[PDB]
């Protein structure tokens, strides 16, 4: 389905915070005893509107909650971290958990390239039949 | 039940989906491409003064809390922090869990004590929105820990890809906190304070606070002073779109007016 | 391995006790704030012993208890809720894992389809041979 | 060591096999196939009686409790939930960690009350079985909430496929808990008692408790009456397939003949 | 990357411990209340330096302290259980998060018996083809 | 940030990698084939006597603490177990969390009581290394709990593959701990002490205690007694690779000659 932001209003800005996720520490940095205190962890970065994403995104987190509410009070687990985690391991078994029958809609193997292999030896011995 | 939605960018534009609805061309290389994020309801147009907002909020009981994280936030304008009790000085909010702290950017930390009936053991957001603390999201609030109001989304990112920090804090004082008749008083000494109105804006509220302080309009007495704001004078859309007052006074209670 | 229950009874119907999977809530039901306590969020079912799938599964369950106490003798986890994510993933890992050599029994790949596309075309070029 | 079973149903029937041993035609297509679930001791002929049932537990030292979750359960004829303390006054059992509730349907609750040696930091099943609370299994007794005897299982689902509550509380005091002289009473009143036996069924000591209440057989003294059975009265296979008594008097114990 | 112990020194013999993962138990040992206590679940085990193995795996742990504390900074789980499982799903995605492209580089399927199948097969027609 | 190494083996060798950067001719087929492990900085070469170990740790406040799992461990000739206070009597280290034992194998158990000022909400390693307990590895120290130095690594293993526990605790008193005038004296009994030296190893601790005890050169008195020993006697390189002595005396000090 596609996303129809019915807010109020959208802050079409924004600014986030997060933690860094590339580049290696400067010196002794890592070593907890001498990094950061928990208030000093953070970047921050900003992104506009292209494509209506910023929008976007407002609108789907806003759907999101009924179902992630509804899976939070079915669960017995205090803090849940592995939503992600679950979301990978369904994505490869949609496509891979049952036999691959190739050229079919849901087996997400190509032969192409496969196919010019056996298709130019069409003429290797076909033509070459002296 | 239902099934938590997915974003995924398709033809220029985000739609909701699921890994299971998704086709061949779609590719998923790493688990480094999915994330959870937590957007702030200051940026749906929501009314953010300290009225408004703890009307969204209400005590309940038989409800397990529960608690997600996210990895990613919004800077805030408004976050608020709760300090409230019975009156027979019992609390009424659990302290903060091992390893939950405040969030971590906020311009205004609207910092809220006083006292009510509490009416349940927990209390939760009456829109089903969460509270978002640092990097961990939550069905109810913690005593004394700073909070935007928000809501999760999870995503999957393409292949490819295409000023400091300030933070003020502002007291009030409140009773009858979660009922249909509570007050609000915004601190500017221990002994002088100011009758909150929904229309004031944090700005105007320091502005406020500037004013009588430099005019000389506090307390100088032992007794607590209170000053109200009569309707026309004028005070400062969304966030991100003086000599002039006169003080006459009449507990002690009084009126600024233009 | 079949499954032989070897227990004194058995009780042949189950009903039994879960939360809720499919279907949406009606109204503001799904906000923690106004829905049901810790004690109304399940539903009922009842299932008889079709295909002896009752009276086995109490069998099946008895036998899993050593090897699950093992597992737990030798996790220092106080809570383990990862059990049936780590059965999916080696689910994937056991077919694949390695390299996939079509027409083996250790590849789930099917060409069948595939050979009726390239055999189909035999007469492609061995018949338009004028 | 060994490997964790799976159930998968293979030509009509169910068989034990592992993830590594199924053939490409087993089909796995989301986590929602999966499922854990946990049944109970009751439904394996297991005699339910408190007497029967409490000598399947006991006090050991030196092992740490363990924890497993389980999505779906069976409802339950005979639950249990235990209030023992040492003749000193200290608890025998730890209270429930956080967020672990009493097993949600029970038609009958045993409560015991009563003393014991408790000869161990952590009461475990004797016969290796689990503890099942709501939705979440232990090694181990936590003081004073419902739980039922079980054992858990791991299943694999095919693709395709193919009255109110009512609970009961039934209260026990008890002397010599978890030994081999153990002696157990069935509560009338706070001051009216019958000698219990093995055989005694829930219906038959719920009938008992109520011509005792309209016969007026209950204590009118301060002290305590105690009721014994004689072995000629009748008593009510497993579960799922009056005006007649006499009572004289000899605390103060008495018999009730037919 | 290679591996290279740059430390002061290196012991070449691991004597180590470690948790049972195979055979039964033996009788009711595997109950909790007859089993051993927490002291008395350990094997133990001994290998030498063949290849070299002891001393780089002690390089390896010291180079793995800066990323794996970056890791833990940035983690709000109190403990973490998760690096193996997120490892495994990690290895699969690479090889079959997308379309594969048989005879490419990326693509782990081999068709080399799938040949000889068909290129057995050449003389199915072209040979009695009378 | 950075991406966490793996171990493989490759051309008969260990290599690092990751599973991105692994050829389709390396195979995963199961989770069993990965593996996490800890070993002790004992094995590198760095001095694991007392004065030497502490000063590897110090303390420091605002960083929340982390624990990680292993599965296997190497077994250890030092290890240590802390208890120390501030000259007021309060805890400078926190009790250990449930679920965290001691290290499981140890030769020697050095375990040092005393007082320090303790600057700091935690105490971590200066080097970035790991305490190890019982295959769990956490970022700081609690009290009380025998831990080994250590880092851990994560391995896959190819498909294919080619005497008991002796414990002793050696005790040990201090002061001004974790600051740069720190002393410490080896406990022989509750009133006979030896002032130590960094050059002192575990066995000649363990037989300067025998001869001690053989010789009667323990206290006979209310007071302390506090041997110290000259620097011209031998003491006993990695640990992998008497009748002579003479007592006179001058609290009470004293010292052992040649
Ligand atoms: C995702 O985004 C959507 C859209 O922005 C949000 O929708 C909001 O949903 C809440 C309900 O959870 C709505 O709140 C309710 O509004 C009702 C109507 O308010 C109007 O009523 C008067 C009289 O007609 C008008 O004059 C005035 O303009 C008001 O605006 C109220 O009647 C409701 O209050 C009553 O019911 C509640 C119980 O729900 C009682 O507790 C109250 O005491 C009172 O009796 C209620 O306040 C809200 O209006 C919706 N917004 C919009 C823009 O439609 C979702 O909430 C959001 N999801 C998340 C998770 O954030
Ligand atoms: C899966 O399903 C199986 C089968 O249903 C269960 O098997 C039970 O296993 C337990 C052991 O854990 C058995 O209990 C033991 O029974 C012994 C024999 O009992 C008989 O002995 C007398 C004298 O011969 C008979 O007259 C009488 O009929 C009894 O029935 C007892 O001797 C044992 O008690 C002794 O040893 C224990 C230590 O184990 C001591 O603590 C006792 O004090 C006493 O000295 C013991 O009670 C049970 O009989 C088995 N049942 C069946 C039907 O075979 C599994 O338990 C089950 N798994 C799970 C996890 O539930
Ligand atoms: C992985 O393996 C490597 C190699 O074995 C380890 O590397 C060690 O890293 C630490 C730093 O974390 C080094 O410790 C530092 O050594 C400096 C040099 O020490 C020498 O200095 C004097 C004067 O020159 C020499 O005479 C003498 O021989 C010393 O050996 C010290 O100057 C440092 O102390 C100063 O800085 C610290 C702050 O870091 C202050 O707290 C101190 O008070 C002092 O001011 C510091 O001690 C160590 O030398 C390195 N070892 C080697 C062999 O190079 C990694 O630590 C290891 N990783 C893990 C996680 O274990
Ligand atoms: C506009 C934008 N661009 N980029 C991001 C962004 C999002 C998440 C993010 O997470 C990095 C932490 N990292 C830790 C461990 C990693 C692992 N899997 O190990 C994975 C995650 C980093 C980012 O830069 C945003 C964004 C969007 C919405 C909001 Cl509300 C805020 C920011
Ligand atoms: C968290 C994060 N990190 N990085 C991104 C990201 C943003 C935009 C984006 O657009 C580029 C696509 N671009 C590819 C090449 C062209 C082609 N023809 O394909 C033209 C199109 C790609 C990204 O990876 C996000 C992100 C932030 C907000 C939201 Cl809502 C979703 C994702
Ligand atoms: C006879 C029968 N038919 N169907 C079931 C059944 C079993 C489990 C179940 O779990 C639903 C919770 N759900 C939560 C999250 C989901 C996720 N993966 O997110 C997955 C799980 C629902 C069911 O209807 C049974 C059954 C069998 C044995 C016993 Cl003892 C009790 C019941
Ligand atoms: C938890 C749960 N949900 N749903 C089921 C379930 C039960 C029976 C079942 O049988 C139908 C197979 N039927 C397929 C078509 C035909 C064909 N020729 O294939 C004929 C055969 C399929 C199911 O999915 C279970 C379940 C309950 C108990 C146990 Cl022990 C195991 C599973
Ligand atoms: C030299 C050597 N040979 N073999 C091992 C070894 C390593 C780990 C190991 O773990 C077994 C626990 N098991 C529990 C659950 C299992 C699951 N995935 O369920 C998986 C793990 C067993 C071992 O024998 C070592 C070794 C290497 C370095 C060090 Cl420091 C110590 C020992
Ligand atoms: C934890 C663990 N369990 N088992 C092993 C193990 C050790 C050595 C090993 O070497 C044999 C390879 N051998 C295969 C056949 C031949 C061929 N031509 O392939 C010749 C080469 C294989 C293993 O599985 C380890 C382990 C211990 C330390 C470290 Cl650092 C890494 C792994
Ligand atoms: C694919 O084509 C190459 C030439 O580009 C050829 O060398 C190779 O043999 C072909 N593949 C097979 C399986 O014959
Ligand atoms: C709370 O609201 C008004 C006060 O403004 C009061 O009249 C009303 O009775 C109260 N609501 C309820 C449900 O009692
Ligand atoms: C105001 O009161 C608080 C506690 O009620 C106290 O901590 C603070 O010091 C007071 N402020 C002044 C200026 O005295
Ligand atoms: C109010 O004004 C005084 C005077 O400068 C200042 O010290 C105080 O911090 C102000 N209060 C707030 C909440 O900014
Ligand atoms: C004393 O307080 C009053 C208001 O309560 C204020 O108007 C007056 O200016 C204050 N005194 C001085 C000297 O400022
Ligand atoms: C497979 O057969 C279809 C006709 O059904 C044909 O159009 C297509 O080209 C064939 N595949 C290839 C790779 O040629
Ligand atoms: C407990 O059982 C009987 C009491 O019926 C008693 O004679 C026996 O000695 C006791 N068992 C042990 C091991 O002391
Ligand atoms: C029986 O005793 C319990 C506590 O021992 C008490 O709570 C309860 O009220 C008593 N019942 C009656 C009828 O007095
Ligand atoms: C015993 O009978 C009385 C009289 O009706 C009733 O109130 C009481 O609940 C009964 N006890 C039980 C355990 O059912
Ligand atoms: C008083 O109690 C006795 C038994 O203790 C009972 O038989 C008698 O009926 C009771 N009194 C009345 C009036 O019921
Ligand atoms: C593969 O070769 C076998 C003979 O070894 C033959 O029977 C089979 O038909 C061939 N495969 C196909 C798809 O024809
Ligand atoms: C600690 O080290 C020496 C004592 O040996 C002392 O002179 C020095 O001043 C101290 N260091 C600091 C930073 O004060
Ligand atoms: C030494 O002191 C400790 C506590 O300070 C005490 O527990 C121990 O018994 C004492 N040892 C002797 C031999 O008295
Ligand atoms: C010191 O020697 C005595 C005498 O045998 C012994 O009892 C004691 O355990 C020894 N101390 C240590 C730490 O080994
Ligand atoms: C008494 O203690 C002294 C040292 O303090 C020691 O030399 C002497 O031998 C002890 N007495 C006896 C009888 O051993």
């Amino acid at each position: 389905e596609a996303i129809v932001n019915a807010q109020p209003k959208c802050n079409p800005n924004l600014h986030y915070w997060t933690t860094q996720d590339e580049g290696a520490a400067i010196g002794l940095a890592w070593i907890p005893y001498f990094g950061p205190a928990a208030e000093g962890i953070y970047i921050e970065g900003l992104m506009h509107n292209q494509d209506g994403l910023i929008c976007g995104l407002r609108q789907l987190a806003n759907e999101t909650t009924q179902a992630l509410q509804l899976f939070l009070r079915a669960t017995t687990e205090l803090r849940t971290f592995s939503i992600l985690n679950r979301k990978a391991i369904d994505f490869l078994l949609q496509r891979w958990g049952g036999t691959c029958h190739i050229l079919g809609p849901d087996c997400c193997i190509e032969p192409a390239d496969w196919t010019k292999n056996i298709t130019d030896k069409i003429d290797q011995i076909i033509h070459d039949f002296v | 039940g239902r099934s938590i939605p997915l974003g995924v960018i398709h033809n220029s534009a985000l739609q909701v989906s699921d890994v299971d609805k998704l086709v061949c061309r779609d590719k998923l290389s790493s688990t480094n491409q999915l994330r959870s994020v937590g957007l702030n309801l200051e940026g749906n147009g929501v009314a953010t003064d300290v009225p408004s907002a703890t009307k969204r909020w209400g005590f309940r009981s038989g409800v397990p809390p529960k608690v997600v994280n996210y990895e990613a936030g919004e800077w805030a304008e408004n976050c608020y922090n709760l300090e409230i009790k019975k009156p027979d000085g019992s609390e009424c909010l659990p302290a903060a869990p091992d390893g939950i702290r405040g969030f971590p950017r906020c311009r205004y930390v609207h910092k809220v004590s006083g006292t009510g009936p509490c009416a349940g053991d927990f209390a939760f957001h009456k829109e089903g929105a969460f509270f978002l603390y640092d990097r961990l999201a939550s069905t109810v609030i913690y005593r004394g820990t700073t909070f935007a109001e928000g809501v999760v989304a999870f995503l999957i990112l393409p292949q490819a890809k295409k000023s400091g920090y300030y933070s003020t804090t502002i007291r009030y004082q409140a009773t009858g906190f979660g009922t249909n008749e509570t007050e609000y008083l915004f601190e500017v000494d221990n002994l002088t304070y100011v009758q909150l109105e929904s229309r004031f804006t944090p700005q105007f509220l320091l502005q406020l606070n500037e004013t009588i302080y430099t005019s000389g309009k506090r307390s100088n007495t032992t007794g607590k002073l209170i000053w109200k704001v009569n309707p026309e004078i004028d005070t400062t859309w969304a966030f991100w779109e003086s000599e002039e007052l006169s003080f006459t006074v009449v507990x002690x209670x009084x009126x600024x007016x233009x």
